[PDB]
RNA sequence: UUUUUUUUU
């Protein structure tokens, strides 16, 4: 046992030859998973702070270390998915504390740490827009995706705008003009509002515009 | 004693010489012959129906061969009313109340068993568990006993000649279990012990010469849609792949019906599920097909999921015919009837079982299928209406190239356990002992040497109390010393429990696209070194109040867990808890506190899994097995992630390479306390890796009693 | 990365 401590301390020093000290021990199991944790892996991060949030009395420990868990994986992502669900599970974090009464303003930080984050940011915006919408304001997250987009005034950033302009319709004439600067179905689907605000004669000026690329 | 009705209506008849007319007279009264009710009109609706069945039409010349003949064969079509009307018939010739004895008719199926009691209980207008039941609701009013061939062995077990019964029944024999087997071995001789006794043999499907030339020139009595067979002209490479491509174009083109596909495992299964799922999906968006429903099929899943092959055909809001496609192993290739099947896709590939007698052990091969099974495979299909059959294979390959019927299970099996029974039988020499096929004397003789290993057999060849008791249990032998051994080391129910949830298919849940969550819930109740242990851990915490209080099966599907192998588990547990408190076994336990504990369970799990033993090569990568010397590796699912070279493990299974399936780490020095017999150094080969590092250990032993 | 079958209210 006491060589096992010192097999123990020398992985405090410290790969697989702990865990083979480990066995050579054989909670504590647990604990050498843990170990291993001491040590897609960003993923795993995830999933274990998944079984971990279903195993969250202190589920606010559990969540805070999963906060932590993001600051330590953050370092590993040197990004999408994994930003991604770590928006998305940042903001359910909000979204528990929503329901806890805990979250705006908290959600409101963590998306800024996805403003820190360096598309699928692009769909973080769209998420924080997404709840931001859903929490009872509308135009006012609107507002931060345009001020996101407008801080793009690049490319790459426009399917983003597609992203963004699909649903900032729901004025928004000028909005989607900025795409022309920088996609025939885009087109169409334009027109096809000026038609349902029936324009007519300025949407046959779009179909003019179009065929000249 | 029986409880019987002492009848007077019933005289009138010299004995063996009731007619199909007499017994028609008795049916249609409004009383009932055998009990003093008075008949339902639900008897009489049920009587309306059966009366029209196939089977009946001939009632008077199977009376007319019961009476005069002693030993006698069955061949009807599946689904005429053998297993229901017979017995039923043999009931009206025979004397069962008036000579105080009972009737069997044998299941290799539990569920067949209680399913048919059911029926035949409303068929005959008693109360299930009165006069006619199976086992157990037998009382002691029961007549009419249906039971499975394990229980029918037991009562043979306890009473040599089965004196109880008068007249014996053995249903579907085509599947020669080795209950069935020895049952007719042993009926063989106690026909020659007793003229009094009769026995039927029924099945829908049958090699009936076997049967026929085996119990002496015995008469054979065989009563009498459209299903077209479709052969490949040519070989197709990759069966899969023309699995797939042929569902598909029967979902394309072919008319209105289900498909039922065969295929191997379940890994395969699943690959085709999604595969054609998603194809068809394609063909719906674009080329304007009907809806398709494909449902899955194997015996892992629980019994509901197994169900959910029935469901009707999808719904179509085009007016495209929609169908379902059935993708199933071998479970649904003998005697099942489903409605929607119209269409039955065959490989001709099946999973199968091979044995090497060099190796002494049995692993899973993929084999071609035989011609019965074929037919029966074939035979799925022209039931509710006319069916089509495609064969991906060659006329000429099933003339030739396919095997005429599948090999006996008693030739391929390790018996292990077999000879075993046999010696609880009392056959002294097995070698010499009349068997209808006869096994490899190789495979024979290592068995043999493995239950002188286990100390079931003595060094002269006959049974020890630990073989006489252990006979008793449902259990195969390792697990059955195990078991038996357990109370020594103070851990007994532990020890059964472990037993009863490796007696059960695999408990962890484990989706194809959520594998991480599923992990994590496995590496909740994972324990290090050993994975027995940690099932004792999963069964533990299921019969936990906790797990009560938040909804057991609720509990079970928010840990990734099987509800259906956990309560089957519980189930088994109970049975095994039952015969130990019967053959006077111990149930002893320790404390947690005691570090002790986890070794009293390895321990006890070594006394039975000795001979089961991989050692890790030493500074090099994978397994090697004690036993025979094959090159192994661990299996993916089990919990021990750190290298322990000393391991127990529980099953030996081929796949993508050599697999060893459910392990324990375990020290050596246990090994070889426990059983000396077989890990004296001189019985294994020469100079190899688990010897070289044994004989070290052993150094290390002698050096102990040399200090000491 | 790979559970064919079965194992008494």
């Amino acid at each position: 046992n006491q060589k096992d401590w010192t097999e123990k301390l020398q992985a405090h020093m410290a790969s697989l030859i702990n865990l083979y000290d480990i066995y050579l021990n054989d909670d504590s199991n647990l604990v050498e998973t843990w170990m291993k944790r001491v040590s897609a892996a960003e993923k795993c991060n995830v999933y274990s702070e998944a079984i971990l949030k279903i195993d969250p009395k202190v589920g606010t420990p559990g969540s805070f270390g999963r906060l932590w868990c993001s600051y330590g994986d953050l370092y590993w992502r040197s990004a999408i998915s994994t930003a991604r669900e770590l928006w998305t599970q940042s903001l359910k974090v909000p979204y528990p504390y929503i329901e806890d009464l805990e979250i705006y303003l908290n959600w409101a930080d963590r998306e800024l740490d996805k403003e820190g984050v360096e598309l699928e940011d692009a769909l973080h915006v769209p998420t924080n827009p997404e709840i931001l919408l859903e929490k009872y304001n509308g135009h006012r997250k609107i507002p931060a995706q345009t001020v996101l987009f407008n801080s793009l005034r690049w490319s790459k950033y426009i399917d983003y705008l597609e992203a963004y302009c699909p649903k900032d319709a729901n004025k928004t004439k000028m909005a989607y003009n900025t795409v022309i600067d920088l996609t025939p179905a885009m087109a169409e689907n334009f027109a096809l509002f000026l038609q349902n605000h029936y324009e007519v004669m300025e949407s046959f000026q779009v179909y003019e515009k179009t065929i000249p690329l | 004693p029986l409880v019987h009705h002492d009848a007077g209506e019933f005289k009138g008849l010299q004995r063996h010489h009731t007619s199909a007319e007499e017994a028609q007279k008795l049916e249609d009264g409004k009383i009932n012959p055998f009990t003093g009710r008075e008949f339902t009109p639900k008897y009489v609706d049920i009587l309306k129906i059966r009366r029209e069945l196939p089977v009946h039409a001939q009632r008077d010349e199977f009376l007319k061969l019961y009476q005069n003949n002693q030993i006698m064969v069955f061949v009807g079509e599946t689904g005429s009313g053998k297993t229901t009307q017979i017995p039923q018939f043999v009931l009206f010739d025979e004397m069962p109340h008036l000579e105080n004895t009972q009737v069997a008719c044998t299941q290799p199926r539990r569920v067949a068993a209680m399913s048919v009691a059911q029926r035949v209980a409303e068929e005959m207008d008693v109360k299930l568990g009165e006069e006619v039941g199976y086992s157990n609701k037998t009382s002691n009013k029961t007549i009419l006993k249906y039971m499975t061939d394990g229980m029918l062995l037991r009562e043979a077990m306890e009473d040599h000649d089965l004196s109880r019964y008068s007249c014996i029944i053995l249903d579907e024999a085509h599947e020669r279990t080795l209950a069935t087997d020895i049952l007719m071995g042993l009926l063989k001789q106690v026909v020659k012990r007793r003229p009094d006794l009769k026995i039927i043999i029924m099945s829908a499907t049958l090699d009936a010469e076997k049967f026929q030339r085996y119990f002496n020139d015995a008469p054979l009595l065989a009563v009498p849609y459209p299903v077209e067979l479709y052969y490949t002209p040519e070989f197709q490479r990759d069966y899969l792949d023309s699995a797939i491509r042929t569902v598909l174009q029967i979902h394309a083109t072919e008319e209105a019906g289900d498909i039922l596909l065969f295929l191997t495992g379940e890994d395969e299964i699943e690959d085709a599920v999604r595969k054609i799922s998603l194809e068809g999906d394609q063909l719906v968006r674009e080329e304007g097909c009907g809806p398709l429903s494909v449902y899955p099929l194997y015996g892992s899943l629980p019994p509901h999921q197994q169900q959910r092959i029935f469901e009707p055909a999808p719904e179509s809001h085009n007016g495209r015919p929609g169908r379902k496609v059935v993708i199933s192993t071998n479970i649904a290739e003998t005697s099942l009837t489903i409605d929607g099947i119209v269409y039955v896709v065959d490989p001709g590939f099946s999973k199968q079982k091979v044995y090497n007698p060099r190796i002494r052990v049995e692993s899973l091969l993929v084999s071609p299928i035989s011609k019965a099974s074929a037919q029966q495979r074939a035979g799925r299909a022209g039931r509710t209406r006319p069916g089509k059959c495609f064969r991906l294979y060659t006329e000429e390959a099933f003339q030739k190239e396919l095997i005429e019927q599948s090999y006996p299970e008693i030739l391929r099996s390790n018996l292990s356990s077999t000879v075993l029974e046999l010696k609880k039988l009392g056959i002294d020499d097995l070698v010499h002992f009349d068997f209808m096929d006869p096994p490899a004397p190789e495979t024979m003789m290592r068995a043999l040497e493995e239950l002188n290993y286990l100390a079931c057999l003595d060094d002269e060849g006959n049974l020890t109390p630990l073989g006489r008791l252990a006979s008793q249990f449902p259990l195969d032998p390792m697990l059955a010393v195990m078991l038996i051994g357990s109370f020594e080391f103070q851990c007994s129910q532990e020890i059964l429990t472990i037993v009863a949830m490796l007696s059960v298919p695999n408990v962890f849940i484990r989706p194809t696209k959520d594998k991480k969550r599923a992990d994590d819930a496995k590496n909740i109740f994972a324990h290090p070194d050993g994975d027995h242990i940690t099932l004792l851990n999963v069964y533990h915490a299921f019969k936990s109040d906790e797990a009560y209080e938040y909804g057991i099966h609720k509990w079970c599907r928010d840990h990734y867990l099987n509800y259906r192998s956990l309560s089957a588990a519980d189930n088994i547990r109970s049975q095994l808890e039952r015969l130990m408190n019967r053959y006077n076994l111990e149930l002893n336990t320790t404390d947690y506190e005691s570090p002790k504990y986890f070794d009293n369970i390895r321990k006890a799990l070594a006394s039975g899994f000795f001979m089961q033993v991989a050692k890790k090569r030493s500074g090099a990568k994978g397994y090697i097995t004690v036993k025979d010397n094959q090159d192994v590796l661990i299996h993916p699912s089990t919990v021990l992630g750190h290298d322990a070279e000393w391991v127990i493990y529980n099953e030996f299974v081929l796949t993508s390479k050599n697999y060893i399936r459910t392990v324990t780490s375990v020290r050596p020095e246990w090994l070889i306390e426990i059983a000396p017999a077989y890990y004296d150094l001189s019985n294994f080969q020469k100079g190899d890796v688990k010897l070289s590092l044994e004989r070290i250990k052993e150094k290390v032993d002698r050096l102990n009693e040399l200090k000491q």
